[PDB]
């Protein structure tokens, strides 16, 4: 035994590693494994074929939009005005309250980044025989505000960048719509759910008719144009932020209203049960000074209210307690009494200028608790 | 009523697995009760003797705060099977029931980390000891079994 | 804990995170499903 | 003493070291060695004879089934329909309430393990003299389910792998049993005590009778053969689990149905004591509010219940206290009521819409604590 | 300052170091020195001539034996049957109650280890003239238990090891006696104060006489032997346990026999004092909820007990405070209740079947606390 | 992210650094400095001049001795009997009631280390003219104890180690006290306030007159001869403790005297204020249970005992509270009540038998704290 009496370290502690760091850097963890050197290996048919990477997921044409051109849209009409974005939308005509969207694969892979930046790639594919005869514009406008954005056609298009396209044999283009801002990236356009920093395109993607459609008279009159939208050869996004999409896994949305009312956060599941300060109340544990709180309600000078649940099924069971009167204890909240008209009663009591001392167990039972944290309806009565 | 020097529990240090405490038949150890045995036992059920050392690694309740001191006492021999199990200390009658000077020990503040990680050395004068359970027939065999006789106590 | 200290342990939020772990190779590229928009979802109107 | 000003470490704490990591690993701990470099040394005659190894343990026959073959079986009779799993099983005929089992050392090798994977080895030893001529197939059906279990035969046998044995002079042979699932691996057949994750076998080993027995007339029309299990030259395990085995060391199980009676976890052993806040009551500790909580009894509307122990001798003992009234006191649990025909007469008072405050020490003496936790019989009356 | 990014080290903290370990082993500590280099130093004439070890400690001869051999001893008398450990035992004739006893060197430094192994040496001074002539085996059985150990003689001793030594002019000798066990090492004679894990030595030495002692008529009839023990050449002891000795520095024993009263351990030194819950009261302290609790008295059922102590001295004084009437407080714990007949009378209430609220300060004074905890009588009483 | 599984370390935490150690060692800190790197400078002419070294300040002569030497002193006339250790003594004759000492800077340095050993060196500047004509030892008798200090002579110095002076022409000389001990350091001789571990000289040192003083008759007939002490080349002191010696910076010295009353440590500043479980009552602290507690005034049987302020100015003001009864309140401790007669009346209540809650707010106003705690007078009164 050497005694080591030199000075020792003198550090700071932290709690927990850094959630944000994920690059070159070696993270200690407590490795469920029964090996300290052993990591999860592919063999030759478990192999990783494709590279998770953005440059390769939005490298992929994805369908966002079907362009109906007929024979008689004339020399100057609008087949798509859609934004120079990856954002490029799609929407399903569905029954759902909240609606569904398709998005290409640059726009999926561009919504959980801040910004963004490069060309995009749009191919159409117009369908058509070889006897379709037909030429198009696609032009790009470089910075429309929406106020600017009608007032357009394809003359004013034809002053900016465009691309027309002779449709008679191949039947086929990409557009690698241009990047220019004043910006070297570009803010995305949705972010999460807030309304500002809510940032249109940098620019316009425009697509009229240059010539119009000319069919023989064996061939039909109408054309589909399949719109694709790919990340292009300089399509790069940067800064990592909450995704502005969902997915479609649980489409099942809760609206937070606050007409209805319910017991406080962290006080439920609750049952009746008895007090020593306090006859039964609602009590969300077993041991002492553990009973629910209840919001005040907001009842105007001169009236009164009372309760009762809307699903006596989500109630709890003692009879299933329907009924209650919210009304401060004394000790800084409000507790929430059961009651059998006597909760009327009761508050034309405390609401009409009495207190619960005044003069003006059994039913416990077994003590089931609310399913979860049940709405309870505020009905309202005058004094 | 209990000094500072009182050991709160005893146990048997061996890698046969202690004699299984199912529990009450009001409260049974649901581990015991319904995962019998568990894996070091059922591999040295299939073994007859063990030359070896043992680790231990004790979990304290972490509302205690107090001290808490740890003997290894080799001196001990296990008598039989039965009481080859953790023994709640009764009031003191022999040096058993209390802290000893000369065995090794080692304390954890429970301030600091309420988990005492042990080394247990096979201190017997035996080839190797005894691995199945144990009936005790010869007297100096039971000094053959268990490693030696860990007591854990509060300050 | 036993039952006399199970009652601090109710209602107390307890929170998990993950992350890949730098074996994780995710194999067959299969698009992306209809996605919903976030900044869509309605505000809780007072 | 130079200052040292330079910025210390960030750590994280942890409480524990690794649990599950065993291989690669420095642990360090505190030994209660004398010596830091000390280690348990093996001399020339304590030395390990056996390597603990899972190659070294699966390679053991175990005998596992005894087989009557006899002379008057046919053609196409079944000897065993063993499945091609580690987990062959041979029960014990005893008088337990829960049965014992034997297994082959690869089974129980087997049981610590999630998955297997690999061929297995059964040994067949037809006990015979060189007077017996018999001959029999030996075959394995890859993935047969419990519903083509039967509807089996000889002929259905020889379309898949089987072997047919000479029993002429020789009389032992080794079926080495393939390995042939959709699966590199293969789950483990019974599991803990958990009746999903319990996966049958891959296959299915067969053992039909080709060629009847022909004895001489000097020699046993009979024959037992011994069937022995090894883990194959390629029998692998891998993910160590909870073992679906037990030994008999300790057969003693504890059925824990909800119809009997007694204190809640953690609150026993207690004894007869006074309480401030509330006459004697059962309380688990010296301290204040150290009272021993009971549970709610399931008595229906318009009846009752008391309390009579199954056992006195381990009850609390002032009189050993057999008679108890459960109700709750007011702080959120249920306290136990010691009495001395009163328990009846408290039942109807409480249960019937009375109150402990209502009109309606000297017996606590040594003090004595009930035998852990005791079973109360609920004693049930009508209101 | 560059930012230090890169992820900490994740511990185990524990409180202590090792007390176990001390060969192999840098020990940090804080030093009260005033350099943290400096260790204590051992000039030329304070140097360590003793180095301390086992082997030169036990390699020390000290008295064990004074044996009387006479004239009249027959050929086959014993002198010695000492046990062949190192604890072999020469008791002091005095009158304390706990006897103390003489130990060589070897029994003393192998008292504090476990284990021993190896030969002793037992060195045997005859003291005699050169005109004593005599002859005397000194033997060794191997393995004698206590049931044998009786039905000896110098013939039974001639079958095993055996040394006959002539008395003519060399009047000194040393019998190496064998280590001849089944075990590598010795469990210790004596142990703890524990009365298992008490092993017999694994052999005896015996020391009869052969040629009986023949003195000249001139010389004495009689002759002291002295017998001396060390630990041999190959002696040696290894595991460090509880010392089997105690020193004589103070050989005070307490006997705690439960049939006398004191307080409860942590509880005193106590004073009377005023308490809000419960008039005087034994407080061990000034803070609120520090009562002195007490034991609880084994009171059959049908008499009482009041206190008083066996000395006044030692007691709290206000008058000095000499009984007092143990009762529960209804906090769990029995308080001690200092009266002025009275603590009769006050027993004859509590044991009765009353109370302490039933209706059947200034006495405190200086408050000055007990000596210690002091020892109380049970005056016992019937009802 | 390589996941880092191996095993962490296991060490001690401490609060503190080492206090005691202060060479070899980097002693981590916090700097309150912008730079890392940084250290104080020291330029060409903020040079340290002064190494601060004990052997640089005790190599400085310390004038310690004025002696009066006279014609009329004899052959064996002593001058002086200073002790041979560092701690020579020449006592200022001040007015202070601690009095003041002047010390060589041999003895303040030497006053900080517990041992001391070396030469001392006294250099004698016997202030003459060169017609001065003289004679004296100066001896040094080693070991000399109190009891021994008397019975001395020059007879008796000069069988010890002596040096006779011959004043001619020269007037000044060095006699340089050998170290004559049995140990190789010599403990302190003052120590801090602790009465043993006071350890006189290890020798003495004498300057007796030889040869008496022959002055002409134009010169004096008296001559001063001054005593300088310095620490030898072979003075050195090792053991740093509490040292002997205070500054002359604060001669203020507070007799702790247990007659005078005050509040216990930690209750003050106290002022009137309510409290909800007593009316005014002393309280240290605005929280609840914040009352300032009071010792015990031993008042005999039969008296009583009210307070009165020594003053008025450092009283709680409310009036000035001057008066005060100090009883225990039932919680442990004794409140000071404050009073208007009425603490002489309130006094015969409580010690007469009564007590708090016999009965037998709008004072408190701006509820001054008092100044520091202030010194409380026991008025004392027959009952
Ligand atoms: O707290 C500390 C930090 C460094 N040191 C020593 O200081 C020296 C430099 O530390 P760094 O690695 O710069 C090295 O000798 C360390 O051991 C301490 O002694 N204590
Ligand atoms: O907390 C820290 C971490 C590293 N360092 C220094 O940073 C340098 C690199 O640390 P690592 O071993 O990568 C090295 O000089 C360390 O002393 C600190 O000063 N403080
Ligand atoms: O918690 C840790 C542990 C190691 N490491 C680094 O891992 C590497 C190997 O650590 P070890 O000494 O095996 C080395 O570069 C360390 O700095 C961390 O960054 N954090
Ligand atoms: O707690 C510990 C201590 C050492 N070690 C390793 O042990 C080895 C020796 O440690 P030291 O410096 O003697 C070295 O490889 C360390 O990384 C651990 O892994 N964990």
């Amino acid at each position: 035994n050497p005694s080591y009496q030199q000075s020792p370290r003198h550090f700071v502690p932290t709690g927990m590693h850094s959630l944000a760091l994920g690059t070159n850097l070696v993270e200690p963890l407590h490795a469920l494994r029964l090996d300290a050197a052993g990591t999860t290996q592919h063999p030759v048919g478990c192999a990783p074929d494709e590279d998770m990477t953005v440059s390769s997921i939005a490298s992929r044409y994805g369908l966002i939009r079907r362009v109906q051109w007929k024979k008689d849209h004339a020399k100057g009409s609008l087949l798509l005005q859609l934004d120079a974005d990856p954002f490029v939308e799609q929407r399903i005509e569905g029954t759902n309250p909240i609606s569904l969207y398709w998005f290409a694969p640059v726009g999926v892979v561009s919504s959980m980044f801040m910004q963004w930046r490069g060309s995009l790639e749009y191919r159409f594919d117009i369908i058509a025989s070889q006897f379709h005869t037909g030429r198009l514009i696609v032009g790009y406008v470089p910075g429309l505000t929406a106020s600017l954005q009608l007032q357009m056609d394809y003359m004013k298009l034809k002053s900016s960048s465009y691309v027309v396209f002779d449709l008679q044999e191949s039947n086929s283009f990409t557009f690698e719509v241009p990047y220019v801002s004043y910006r070297p990236w570009w803010v995305r356009k949705y972010g999460g759910n807030y309304l500002p920093s809510s940032t249109d395109a940098p620019s316009t993607l425009f697509m009229y008719v240059q010539v119009p459609l000319i069919p023989m008279e064996a061939v039909s009159d109408t054309i589909d144009i399949n719109v694709y939208v790919r990340g292009g050869s300089s399509f790069e996004v940067c800064v990592p932020v909450q995704p502005s999409l969902g997915l479609n896994w649980n489409t099942d949305f809760i609206l937070r209203n606050d007409e209805e009312y319910r017991a406080k956060t962290g006080y439920a599941p609750y049952y009746a049960g008895v007090w020593h300060s306090f006859s039964l109340v609602f009590r969300w544990g077993s041991a002492s000074d553990q009973i629910a709180q209840w919001p005040t309600i907001s009842v105007p000078r001169g009236e009164l209210a009372f309760l009762r649940i809307k699903d006596g099924k989500q109630a709890a069971v003692g009879q299933p307690w329907r009924t209650m009167v919210v009304w401060p204890s004394g000790h800084g909240y409000n507790i929430g009494i059961p009651t059998y008209e006597r909760a009327r009663q009761l508050a034309q009591h405390l609401y009409g200028g009495g207190s619960l001392t005044d003069e003006k167990a059994n039913q416990q039972g077994p003590g089931k608790v609310s399913n979860g944290n049940p709405v309870w309806e505020v009905m309202r009565a005058p004094l | 009523d209990k000094d500072i020097d009182h050991c709160m529990f005893t146990f048997p240090c061996l890698p046969q697995g202690l004699a299984l405490d199912i529990g009450s038949a009001g409260s049974p150890h649901e581990i015991f009760n319904r995962c019998r045995d568990g894996i070091i036992p059922l591999i040295a059920s299939g073994y007859r003797f063990y030359r070896g050392d043992l680790r231990y690694k004790i979990v304290f309740p972490s509302n205690v705060n107090s001290n808490i001191w740890v003997q290894h006492r080799p001196d001990r021999r296990l008598e039989g099977w039965s009481a080859a199990k953790i023994v709640n200390c009764d009031a003191v009658s022999t040096g058993q029931g209390v802290y000893n000077h000369g065995y090794a020990s080692h304390i954890q503040i429970t301030r600091v980390n309420n988990v005492i990680e042990l080394e247990v050395p096979f201190y017997n004068a035996t080839c190797y000891n005894y691995l199945q359970a144990f009936n005790a027939s010869s007297a100096a065999s039971s000094y053959a079994v268990s490693l030696g006789e860990i007591s854990v106590g509060f300050q | 804990a036993t039952s006399d200290d199970i009652a601090s342990i109710v209602n107390k939020p307890v929170t998990i995170y993950y992350s890949i772990g730098d074996g994780m190779q995710f194999s067959q590229w299969v698009g992306y499903q209809p996605m919903m928009i976030l900044d869509q979802l309605p505000a809780p109107v007072v």
